[PDB]
Parts: C-alpha cells; structure tokens; sequence
C-alpha cells in the first residue's frame, strides 16, 4: 500500500512523482503538512 | 432442501505476518462463536489465498472448527494468482486511478475483487458477504444476510458509510468547483463515501443490471473520474465511492453499526473540526471494523 497524500492536490500516495506543490488542508504546514 | 450461506474473506501474504493472523485469529473466532443457522442451512467460507496463507488459514480454522453451535460449515480456498487474471481485463483500466499509485500493476488487481465478483463466482452463488479480517462480531452473521431484503430496485450492492472525512479530502477539486455539492459531506444529509470492509454482493442483481454493467466500461471509469478529479489508492473501495457518487441508486447503504470503523488517521491530518460528524456511530454494534491497524477494544 502508499501512504495516503496529506496535500489537497497530485496523487493519493505522498510523495507522487508527478506532484511538487503541496497544498495543505487548513491549519498545516510544510512539505508533508507536518506542522 | 439445502440452504447456503455465502462469506467471503481475503487473506494474503499471511505467512510469516503475526498481526493479520492475529486479526484473522479475532475476527474468525467471533464470527464463528456467535454465529447460528438452521438444521439444512451451511455456512460457506470463502478465502482468497495464495498457498502458503491457505496453509495458514487451514490450521487456524481447524482449531476453531467445527462451530460450538454444531451447524454445518463448507471452507473453499480460490488462489489469489487465478483470480487476479480472471479479474484484469474487467478491472484493468479503473486501476490507474485506484491504486497505490500508478499505473496499472497486477499486484493491484485483487483489490478490484468486488467490482467483478459476479463474473468471477460460479452463477450457482446467487449472492456473498465480503468481509474484512481485521474485524469483530459482536452478533449472529445470519442477521446480515436479511439486509440484502431490504435492496430497493435497481440497487446491487448493500455497504457502508465511510466513517472518515478522506472523501472529503479525495474530492477537494470537485467540491471546490462545486461549492453546493453534497459530495464528500457528512452524514445525515451528506455523501461521505463508502468503506470496503463490509460488502453485500448481490451477484445476481450485478448481473442482471445494464447499469451497473455500463459502469464497469473502460470509457465510463474515465468520464467519472475525470468528472469527479478522482485519485485513490483504496481500489475496490474507491470505485463504489466515486459510481456511488453519481448513482447511489445502485446501492443500499448499511447503518453504521454493521461496519463501526475505528480509524481516526484523518482526524490528525487535516479535519479535526469536521471529524466528529464523519465519525458519529450509534446504536447497538454488530460489527466493529479495527481499520488501520486500529485495536479493536473489548
Ligand atoms: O497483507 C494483507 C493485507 C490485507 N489483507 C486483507 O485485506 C483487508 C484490507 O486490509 P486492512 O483491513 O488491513 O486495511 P483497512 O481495513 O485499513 O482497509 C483500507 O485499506 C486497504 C483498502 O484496500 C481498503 O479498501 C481500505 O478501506 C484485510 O482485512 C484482510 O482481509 C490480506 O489478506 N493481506
Ligand atoms: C491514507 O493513508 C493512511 C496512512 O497509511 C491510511 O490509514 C488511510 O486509510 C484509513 O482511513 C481511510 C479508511 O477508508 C481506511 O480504511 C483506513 O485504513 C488513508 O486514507
Ligand atoms: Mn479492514
């Protein structure tokens, strides 16, 4: 299995290949919305 | 004259893998204590396998049969590998938007079994239950079965809601172009999806529906997901979700209690506000649905 895609946009996996944004859900931040 | 009862269960990659056999341990043990059918009726367990778990299964089913309650019980093993092929062609091209990620392996196959199980059971299986293993039996599975009963026409599958916000979070697009949309919204009034766990496969009523047959079309998969912007990687549990979206007709939704999933994962990642209307789960609980990797409490 993947882990589920914490940003809005790209792929359902983190870390999709073909994503470079990360659009976080309100109130996160950073590459894999940690903080 | 002989009444059948139809389960069917996945259970792969368990050799060696103590967790899935503990869960599968859990889940059998319950279903199996608490489970009664009548003097002619027998109980089918259905399990999706490649050798080395049908070995594993068959030791842990030996120690749990036959059934203190004393009714006939058949186990049947199908290989995971026979399967598999069966299902690509029919399956083949909804993978690349519903699998861990892309494109289109065969190791992914196998989690579109539901979609395709009326062409892949023998026309003699008039209807199953699909179920997890990591789940726990807290009444008789006979009961389940009467809910296929309550099937309105045109409906082909009997599931229940998702208990997590992810469809919420999987359809951003589609609701942020569509402010006024109920999709991907909570219950009562919402449509949050489906979860997998729990599935009445009415093998006949898939059958027998043009709908439902159109849906499976190479070029239908793609217009929905396109319509909808839809990625997952949750596979058979996807597709119901994104057809239940524009046909829920096609589905009888289960209450809640009959698949209490416990995940909270999203909970933490994102949709603290909104969780607890997603999550929302009452009346007396039949089955509890330990997913990712949830402890089941007791
Ligand atoms: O290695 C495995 C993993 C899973 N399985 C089977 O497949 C089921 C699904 O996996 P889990 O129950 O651990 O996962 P969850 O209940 O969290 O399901 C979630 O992730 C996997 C997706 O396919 C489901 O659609 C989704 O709801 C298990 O209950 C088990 O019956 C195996 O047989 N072997
Ligand atoms: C996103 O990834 C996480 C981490 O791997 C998974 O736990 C999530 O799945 C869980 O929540 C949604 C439910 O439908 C699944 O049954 C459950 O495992 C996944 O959305
Ligand atoms: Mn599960």
């Amino acid at each position: 299995q993947c882990e589920s895609n914490p940003c809005l946009n790209g792929g359902s996996c983190k870390d999709d290949i073909n994503s470079y944004e990360c659009w976080c859900p309100f109130g996160f931040e950073g590459k894999n919305c940690e903080l | 004259v002989p009444v059948d009862y139809h389960l069917l269960m996945m259970f792969t990659k368990a050799e060696h893998n103590a967790p899935l056999q503990a869960k599968a341990r859990v889940a059998l043990s319950s279903l199996l204590r608490l489970a009664k059918f009548e003097a002619h009726e027998v109980l089918n367990l259905h399990f999706v396998s490649e050798e080395a778990s049908r070995e594993v299964a068959k030791a842990l089913l030996r120690e749990l049969l036959p059934p203190a309650a004393g009714f006939k019980c058949k186990v049947i093993f199908h290989d995971v590998a026979v399967l598999t092929d069966k299902l690509f062609p029919v399956v083949e091209a909804m993978q690349k938007y519903f699998s861990a990620g892309s494109g289109t392996y065969y190791s992914d196959s196998i989690f579109f079994l539901s979609v395709a199980m009326h062409q892949i059971m023998p026309k003699e299986i008039p209807r199953i239950i699909q179920l997890d293993l990591d789940l726990k039996y807290k009444t008789n599975i006979r009961e389940l079965f009467e809910e296929f009963d309550n099937f309105l026409p045109g409906a082909v599958i009997g599931i229940a809601r998702e208990m997590q916000p992810v469809y919420r979070h999987t359809f951003w697009q589609f609701r942020h172009e569509n402010p006024k949309t109920r999709v991907g919204d909570p219950p009562p009034e919402g449509l949050p999806g489906f979860n997998s766990g729990v599935m009445l496969l009415n093998l006949e009523a898939m059958r027998q529906s043009p709908l439902y047959s159109h849906l499976l079309e190479p070029s239908w998969v793609q217009q929905l997901a396109d319509k909808y912007h839809f990625r997952g990687h949750l596979g058979d549990q996807d597709f119901f979700t994104m057809i239940g979206m524009e046909h829920p007709e096609l589905f009888h939704v289960l209450d809640c209690t009959w698949n209490r999933q416990l995940c909270t994962w999203w909970r933490d990642h994102g949709y603290s506000d909104v969780f607890q209307a997603y999550f929302r789960c009452e009346g007396h609980v039949k089955i509890y649905h330990g997913n990712c990797n949830t402890p089941i409490p007791e």
